[PDB]
């Protein structure tokens, strides 16, 4: 209780969340035509953190992200910026 | 058993299922050599030089295309499965005793690739099967051996 003399709980049942690698902030984009999102991520490679200059980016594993889009906003993390977007077309079961 | 026939029906599913793959169009742009990291499981382009070599591919193939639920990849692993019967027979007419290929017993790490990523897990799976399959209909002429 934040007001008075209150009783600790006890504590909740723990909860551990081990993490993977390769880190995306965010995870997922919902947006409309026309927007604009940016997209961050962290490449560890044998419980070390790359430089950012090494990290490339891909799209559906298809194609190579042009370098122009690229923007350096730390030395350990890499971010992409996209403008102008398009309606994501579906392959398969998958919309985005 | 006409042998003529059966080397030729072989060589078809092999096409069979490599155009199957030809028409999922997520899957043309994607490089069938191309190493991909947590995939290394899936038998992709390593020499595959013998037809007990060709059954057990075969047999991982069909044990990780069962799991994913698509129409299509039933299918592919069920052709799979006829595959492996093909090779079966042609071992027998050329006085092999193939046994029967289990998948990998190593299937409890899988499930982790097909929760976390299952478009990754199908891209790869299907990409490097229609390469091994290339090279297997590329060597069924050279005599394979057991």
């Amino acid at each position: 209780r934040l007001d008075g003399p209150g009783i600790w709980s006890d504590w909740s049942t723990p909860r551990v969340f081990t993490t993977q690698d390769v880190i995306y902030f965010p995870p997922k984009i919902l947006t409309s035509v026309g927007s604009n999102v940016s997209f961050h991520c962290i490449y560890k490679k044998e419980n070390k953190i790359v430089p950012s200059k090494e990290i490339v980016w891909w799209m559906n594993l298809a194609e190579k992200i042009p370098q122009s889009q690229y923007d350096v906003v730390s030395d350990h993390v890499s971010k992409v910026t996209f403008f102008n977007l398009n309606e994501t077309k579906p392959r398969g079961k998958f919309t985005y | 058993v006409p042998i003529q026939k059966v080397q030729d029906d072989t060589k078809t599913l092999i096409k069979t299922i490599v155009t199957r793959i030809n028409d999922i169009s997520h899957t043309q742009s994607v490089s069938s050599k191309q190493k991909v990291t947590g995939l290394d499981f899936i038998p992709g382009l390593h020499p595959i030089l013998t037809l007990s070599k060709m059954d057990q591919t075969l047999a991982v193939y069909q044990q990780i295309l069962t799991s994913m639920p698509s129409r299509n990849v039933i299918q592919i692993s069920n052709d799979l499965e006829n595959l492996r019967d093909l090779l079966h027979v042609l071992a027998f007419s050329k006085s092999c005793h193939l046994p029967w290929a289990s998948g990998l017993e190593t299937l409890d790490s899988l499930g982790g690739v097909l929760e976390a990523s299952g478009y990754s897990t199908e891209v790869v799976a299907l990409s490097r099967l229609q390469g091994s399959l290339q090279d297997m209909l590329w060597q069924l002429d050279l005599s394979p051996g057991c």
